[PDB]
This record gives C-alpha cells, structure tokens and sequence, in this order.
C-alpha cells in the first residue's frame, strides 16, 4: 500500500525553522513528484511546491519563495521540507502528497498524515 | 493566482438524496479540476481527477462534468459515508490554488 | 555556458565537412542547436511591461530591443573573442558550402532576430503597434524565408536532410498550409525527392495540423507560454524544428495511450514512457547527454485517418543517425524493429 509517513508535531519559535520529513513506501521513489500542501486550522489548504526526486529540481510557489527549501534522500525515500523565518501565520498541519499518477503534476493522492506544526511564543 | 470559488459552503442532505456542488474559476483553467473529499482528522482523498474522470476505488455515484469556468460534482445517493468536506484544485496556471471547502451535514 | 561550448565545438569540428549528397546533421549536433534555441529562449523569457506587445505577440525573441538585452546572445557573440561572430559575417545564403556554414548562418540568424536579406524579424519601432496585419505578415515573412532559404540551399548544392527547422516564436498566427502552398507553387524543382525531404516533411504536416485543433485536440506542449495542439502522431523533426522537448509540460486531453520517446539505449533502440490517463504529464527522468536525446511522441489510437497514419511507424517517428536510411516520404515509411525498444516506466 502506498504510504506516506511523516515526522511529529514540532512547537517552534518565531524566527525558528522547522524540518518535516516525509518517509515514502509501497511505490518506487523516483517518477512521482511530492508535493507540499499546508492546512491552516480552520481554514483551507495552500501550495507550496513539488520537488522530483529522480531529478531533485523544484518549482516553489511565489508566496513561499525564498524560505522553502525542498531536499530529497533517495536512500531512505524520504522527502525533506525546510520553512526558515516562521512567523506567527505558519501553524499548519504540512502533508506532504504523492501524484496521482506516475510523472502526472496534476492530481494528488495519497496525502499522507500530517505534521502539526505549532510556531508559538508560550 | 487563479481563485477558486465554492458556492454551495453548506450544504445539508440526507441519506438517499442527490447533491451537487458548484466551482467556478475566475479564469479558464481548461478540464484540469481535481475534487477531493477530506474527513474531519483524516487526510484528503482524490476523488475525481480532470474533471470528468473518477479515480480508483471511488464509488460510481460520484460523477463530474464541467469545463472552461464552470464546474459541477454531482453525488447520485447519498451515503453515510459521504458527509465531509469536499474541496476543488486547478492545476491550468501555478500556483496550484484550492477551493474554500464545502461541507455536508446530516 | 555548455550550450555554447558545445556549439564552438560543432561549429568547429563541422567547418570543414561540404554539403554533399544524402548528407543530414547528426543527432548530437541537433540537439545542440536545440539546447542553443531553447537557452536563447529562457534567457529572457517574458517582456518587460514599459513595452509589451497588446498583441500577445512575442516580441522578446523577435525585436532587438530585446536580442542585444539577452545575456544568452551576448555570452554567444563574445565566447571566444567573437570568432564565431566573425565566422558569421562572411556568411550568407549562396555561399555556404558546408555544414557548419550552414548551421551558424541559420542558429546566428535565428538568435539575432535578423532575416537572411540583414532586416530584423519585428522592428523596435513597433513592438506596440496595434497593427495585426503588419505583424503577421513580418512573422509569417521571417518564417517563410527561413524555410525558402533553406531549400534554396538544398536545390543549389543538391542536399537531402539538411533541416533547421522554424522555431516556435515564428508561428504566431501563420497558416502552416499557406507556407507549404507559396513555397512549393514556385520552384517546381522543390517537388523532387532528391531536393530537400525533411523539410517537406516537416512543412507538410504543419500544413495539415494546425496550432490550435479547438476540442479535436488530444496533446497539447507548453514552454514558455507558447503552446502547441497536436491530434495525430508527432515524429522527431517537428519537435525538433518547432523546439519542444518531451521533458517539457505535456497536457492529455483523452485517454489514448502515448509512447514518448525520451532517449535512446545501448541495444540500437529507443526508450519510452507510456501513459494512457488525462493530466498534465511530465517526464520525472533525467536529461540524457546531447548524443542521446530523443524527442518524439506516438498516438496509439485507430481514430486517426489512414492517409496521415504513416506519421506514427518507428522508423520515420524517429530520424534514423544514418543520413541514407532517413525516411520522410509517405511511401517510404516501415514500422519495424520494437524489439530493440524498451519501456521505462515499469
């Protein structure tokens, strides 16, 4: 079964940056593009980007440009996102989705779990 | 960016009943629409791919038409299994922006 | 900076190769000048909005306000000293006798936005002139003569497969079958099958299939916010000359299932990726080497007519390395050797 598991939730700091990986099984590694789509709570979702792991080029959204980093070890097919300056406006639950279909950038399935990243002064 | 707009936000209905959601783009994004269907504290799932095509494993009551600016998902029964929230993705023009989200209750 | 180097390197390793009889430009040097067309092309890939044609017409390959801007075309006419700038301006049509003539007068020609008479493609006088027919007829004008010229050359030193084609910048609302119905209505000499082949090839199936097929399209490319509609089977010297990669956007209109092409492998065959899905499909695998790059795309359907049904056999697809065993005529046309081809996406 194709499976998307990723990392804990992580309580960061403004100013801080946070790494959620993204461990892909069931499916070979290379040929699919991995997606990054964030969820704010109680809103709707945002794109990010996708990064090719065969290749390892990535095309990042303009509102997310300049503090996303996408890296990918296809060792352990996993999938590596960096979001540095966190402001106060970046809690989201990060998934990390599969294309639908084997070098298809039109559709996302499966959509993994979710890293609840909560970036708070408390 | 090209904004995606749900009309129906909430829409109740009962078991065995036929519901249809709305997405209009504010631009032409061709056939390229996928609707998903995301569970309150479950992941989304790709339920319709192109506009017209159903994935795998997706029941055959759920069925799609629309093209250019007009968009419809179409449920034939309802099922207790049925009621989430469903979103729209257009994949025309980068970046690939979603929809508000539209939410079936009982 | 590789594209470059690897066109001195063309440029000097063919400067002494004369165009002779069935003679044909290899596969790593077209891929070469495609690399140099499509890097020309992204160095500067939008337009500035103080002057931006209403038009939508694209003028920033076209006007000079917009080549001598281009780092690409700087970096190209100074490499070395500017020997290939000083190789080009003792070029022109009825003198070039060799292959590497050949292929820097057309490439330097193509990147400088200048016709092969000295005029420029689209004047910088008017890139913001509303005028649709002065446009068009420069673009349709610009492309015919590229075309003209290069048969021109293939009647006068009786090539064969000599073949650059037009780029994708130059069809901007220009019938392909009005180019193929005024170059080939004069010079009846052209008609011959011994006087350039890949160029009625090429000419002959823009002629008809046009840029936009409407709803009747089922493949659709995109680089650049240029777009190119295909219905029927696209061989390799239409994406050559039209500079479209496999490796680019390529949007699925029906499910009919596809064989692109994408390189080629050490059993004499060729490489390809199958999809049969609607979606917006790009190749994930890696870029081979100059040498080794296929761009061709085949329609597996019986939707399409047996009069252009010969556009889809392997070996005319695909342009054979062998100059003699190029073939582009209809009658001239064998769907052999898939045994040697193998599937990459398994």
């Amino acid at each position: 079964q194709v499976q998307l598991v990723q990392s804990g939730a992580e309580v960061k700091k403004p100013g801080a940056s946070v790494k959620v990986s993204c461990k892909a099984s069931g499916y070979t590694f290379t040929g699919y593009y991995m997606h990054w789509v964030r969820q704010a709570p109680g809103q709707g979702l945002e794109w990010m980007g996708w990064i090719n792991p065969n290749t390892g080029g990535t095309n990042y959204a303009q509102k997310f440009q300049g503090r996303v980093t996408m890296t990918r070890d296809t060792s352990i097919n996993t999938a590596y996102m960096d979001l540095s300056r966190l402001r106060s406006d970046d809690t989201a639950v990060y998934y990390c989705a599969r294309g639908w279909r084997y070098s298809y950038l039109d559709c996302f399935d499966p959509w993994g779990q979710g890293t609840l990243v909560i970036v708070s002064s408390a | 960016a090209i904004q995606m707009t749900q009309s129906p936000s909430s829409v109740s209905a009962s078991v065995g009943d036929r519901v249809t959601i709305t997405c209009r783009a504010s631009q032409g994004i061709s056939i390229w629409l996928a609707w998903y269907q995301q569970k309150p504290g479950k992941a989304p799932k790709l339920l319709i791919n192109a506009a017209s095509s159903l994935q795998s494993g997706v029941p055959s009551r759920f069925s799609g038409s629309g093209s250019g600016t007009d968009f419809t998902l179409t449920i034939s029964s309802l099922q207790p299994e049925d009621f989430a929230t469903y979103y729209c993705q257009q994949a025309n023009s980068f970046p690939y922006t979603f929809g508000q989200g539209t939410k079936l209750e009982i | 900076v590789a594209s470059i180097t690897a066109f001195k390197s063309m440029i000097d390793e063919t400067w002494d190769k004369k165009i002779e009889a069935n003679t044909c430009i290899s596969r790593k040097h077209r891929n070469i000048i495609h690399e140099v067309i499509r890097d020309f092309m992204k160095a500067y890939p939008k337009m500035d909005e103080n002057r931006k044609s209403p038009l939508g017409a694209p003028m920033q390959w076209l006007t000079q306000y917009y080549i001598l801007k281009n780092e690409y075309h700087k970096t190209m006419l100074a490499y070395d000293d500017g020997s290939l700038n000083t190789k080009f301006k003792t070029l022109n049509i009825y003198m070039i006798t060799n292959v590497g003539q050949y292929i820097l007068y057309i490439v330097f020609c193509i990147i400088s936005g200048k016709n092969h008479d000295g005029t420029p493609y689209i004047y910088d006088s008017e890139i913001t002139s509303n005028d649709k027919n002065l446009i068009n007829d420069r673009i349709k004008y610009a492309c015919k003569q590229i075309l003209h010229g290069q048969l021109t050359m293939a009647l006068r030193i009786r090539n064969k497969f000599m073949f650059i084609g037009s780029p994708m910048y130059l069809w901007f609302n220009v019938n392909g079958s009005h180019v193929y119905h005024e170059i080939y209505d004069r010079n009846v000499g052209f008609h011959n099958k011994e006087i350039g082949r890949l160029l009625y090839a090429f000419m002959y199936y823009l002629s008809i299939s046009g840029r936009f097929l409407n709803d009747l399209a089922l493949l659709k490319f995109t680089y650049l916010g240029e777009s190119w509609t295909f219905s029927l089977s696209v061989p390799e010297y239409i994406l050559y000359g039209l500079g479209y990669s496999v490796f680019d956007t390529i949007e699925k209109f029906s499910n009919d299932a596809i064989l692109v092409y994408i390189r080629t492998n050490n059993r004499n065959g060729y490489d390809y990726a199958e999809f049969n899905k609607k979606g917006i499909v790009k190749v994930t695998e890696d870029k081979p080497d100059n040498d080794k790059r296929i761009h061709a795309i085949r329609l597996i359907n019986y939707s399409s007519d047996v009069q252009h049904i010969h556009f889809g056999f392997r070996n005319t697809l695909i342009i054979d390395n062998e100059c003699t065993s190029i073939q582009s005529s209809a009658e001239n046309a064998t769907d052999t050797g898939h045994h040697q081809d193998s599937k990459i996406n398994i």
